[PDB]
C-alpha cells in the first residue's frame, strides 16, 4: 500500500537502519525515484557485476577469452565458495567463474576473476574509465564484506551504481554479445528468491544481484519491468541495522513491493 | 525431514553409493549436475548470500560409485574454539595433524573438506580445516576471527589467518 518513499521511511524506522534507492528508466537513464542517492553503503556482492563487466571488456578487447581454463589452490579458497571449492582439482574456466560470482555469489570464483582485472584497484580504475568517479573496490573476499560505519572502502551510492549498471548493460562500452551475456548471468541468479523476485508479478522480466554483509548490510541491483521486458533498473542497499536477516530480507522486499504497486503512479 | 543439517553431514560416510547420500540427506534439498558436476550439493538454512550446504563427491559419474569426498560450510560447529593470533603464528607448514591441533586448541576446528584421491587408499589424502576464535564462527553471517589450514597426507601445507587478536 504504502508510496515506495513512505515504505522506505517505514522501513528505516522498524529496522533502525539507513536505505539507500534508485529507481531509474533504462532507455533514458532519467532518475524516477532517490532516497539517500548520494550516501555509500557496501557494495558486498553486488560488485561482481562490475567485476564481470570488466572481464568481459576484456573478452571485447581479445585480451581475455571465457573459454580460458584458471587453475587454483586450497591458499585461494575462502568461506561461501560451493562452486568454487567443487571444481578445485579440475580448475574452472574465466565464463564459469562468472557465473558462480554471479549466480552463487561464489567469493573464491570473485577473488580469482579480481586477479585477472587488476584486483580491486584495477576494478577501480576500470569504474574511472566508464566515468564512475564514486565507486571504489578497495579489498579482496571477504574482508570487503565488512560493513564498519563510515568506512569508505568498497562502497558505491545508489545513483552511483545505477549509472554504472545503465553503462554496462546498454552503452556502447561493452560488445552486444557482453552484454547480453552479464545480463544472462543475471537473469540465472539462484540466491536472491526472498528479495526483489519474492514480489515480482507473474509476467515481468527480472535480472538481479544480491549481496550481504556484516552489520546488517544487504543489497540487491535489479533490472525489471512488464510484459516480460526490462524497464527501469531498481538499486537497493541497506546499513546500520542490528535486525536479523528474515527482517532485512522482508523489508527490501516490502519495498520493491511498493515499487511495483506504485509501478505507474 | 528438513533442510540439510550437521546431524545429516555426520550420517553420511565415505563409501555411500549417490542414493544413500540422497536418502539421509533429503533429495528435496539436493541437487546435480550444472555447475556441481556429478558431485551431490545439499542446502542447509540461509547464511550470508548463500546457505549453509554440503557438497559429496563420487569416485566416478558411475551409479555405483562411492563418496570420497565431503565438504561442508556453516553446518558444523567448532566445540571450544580458543585459537588467537599469537597461536596461529605457532602453526608451521610440515607439521603433522596432531601438532598443529596441538597448537590451536583441540575444539578450535571444523573440517572444511577431506578427500580421498585415490579412494579406498588413503595416500593423497587432502584435508582442509576451518579454525576460529573464541567468538569468531558463524551458522548464519560472516567469521569474525578465523584460520585456514590445508593438509596432505596429514601434513601441514599452508595456512592463513583473518582478524584473529
Amino acid at each position: 500500500s504504502p508510496q515506495p518513499l513512505e515504505q522506505i521511511k517505514l522501513s528505516e524506522s522498524q529496522l533502525s537502519g539507513r536505505v539507500g534507492m534508485i529507481e531509474m528508466d533504462l532507455a533514458s537513464g532519467r532518475t524516477l525515484t532517490a532516497w539517500r542517492a548520494d550516501e555509500r553503503f557496501p557494495m558486498m556482492s553486488t560488485f561482481k557485476v562490475v567485476l564481470c563487466g570488466a572481464v568481459l571488456a576484456r573478452v571485447d578487447a581479445g585480451d581475455e577469452q571465457l573459454e580460458r581454463k584458471i587453475h587454483y589452490r586450497q591458499q585461494d579458497l575462502v568461506d561461501y565458495s560451493p562452486v568454487s571449492e567443487k571444481h578445485l582439482a579440475d580448475g574452472m574456466t574465466v565464463g564459469e567463474l562468472c557465473a558462480a560470482a554471479i549466480t552463487m555469489s561464489d567469493n573464491s570464483a570473485a577473488n580469482l576473476l579480481l586477479a585477472t582485472v587488476g584486483g580491486p584497484a584495477g576494478l577501480t580504475a576500470f569504474l574511472r574509465q566508464i566515468g564512475d568517479n564514486v565507486t571504489r573496490l578497495d579489498r579482496w573476499e571477504t574482508e570487503l564484506n565488512e560493513a564498519l560505519p563510515g568506512d569508505a572502502r568498497d562502497t558505491t551510492t545508489p545513483a552511483s551504481m545505477a549509472a554504472t549498471l545503465r553503462k554496462l548493460l546498454t552503452s556502447q562500452r561493452l560488445s552486444a554479445r557482453s552484454q547480453r551475456q552479464l545480463l544472462q548471468w543475471m537473469v540465472d541468479d539462484r540466491v536472491a528468491g526472498p528479495l526483489i523476485r519474492s514480489v515480482l508479478p507473474a509476467g515481468w522480466f527480472i535480472a538481479d544481484k544480491t549481496g550481504a554483509g556484516e552489520r546488517g548490510a544487504r543489497g540487491i541491483v535489479a533490472l525489471l519491468g512488464p510484459n516480460n521486458k526490462a524497464e527501469r533498473i531498481v538499486v537497493i542497499y541497506l546499513r546500520d541495522t542490528p535486525a536479523s536477516m528474515a527482517e532485512r530480507n522482508q523489508q527490501i522486499a516490502g519495498i520493491g513491493a511498493a515499487l511495483i504497486e506504485h509501478w505507474q503512479r | 525431514a528438513g533442510v540439510m543439517t550437521g546431524a545429516k553431514f555426520t550420517q553420511i560416510q565415505f563409501g555411500m553409493t549417490r542414493q544413500q547420500v540422497l536418502d539421509i540427506a533429503g533429495a528435496e534439498n539436493c541437487e546435480t549436475g550444472g555447475s556441481f558436476g556429478d558431485s551431490i550439493h545439499c542446502r542447509g538454512h540461509a547464511a550470508g548470500d548463500y546457505y549453509a550446504y554440503a557438497t559429496f563427491g563420487f569416485t566416478s559419474a558411475a551409479a555405483d560409485a562411492k563418496v570420497d569426498s565431503k565438504s561442508q560450510e556453516k553446518l558444523l560447529a567448532p566445540s571450544a574454539p580458543t585459537l588467537t593470533l599469537a597461536k596461529f603464528n605457532q602453526v608451521t607448514v610440515g607439521m603433522t595433524r596432531a601438532q598443529v591441533l596441538a597448537t590451536v586448541g583441540q575444539g578450535s576446528c571444523t573440517t572444511w573438506s577431506e578427500y580421498y584421491p585415490a579412494y579406498p587408499s588413503t595416500a593423497g589424502v587432502t584435508l582442509s580445516l576451518s579454525c576460529f576464535d573464541v567468538d569468531g564462527y558463524s551458522s548464519t553471517g560472516f567469521y569474525r576471527g578465523s584460520a585456514h589450514l590445508w593438509f596432505t597426507d596429514g601434513v601441514l601445507q599452508g595456512k592463513r589467518q583473518w582478524d584473529l587478536v
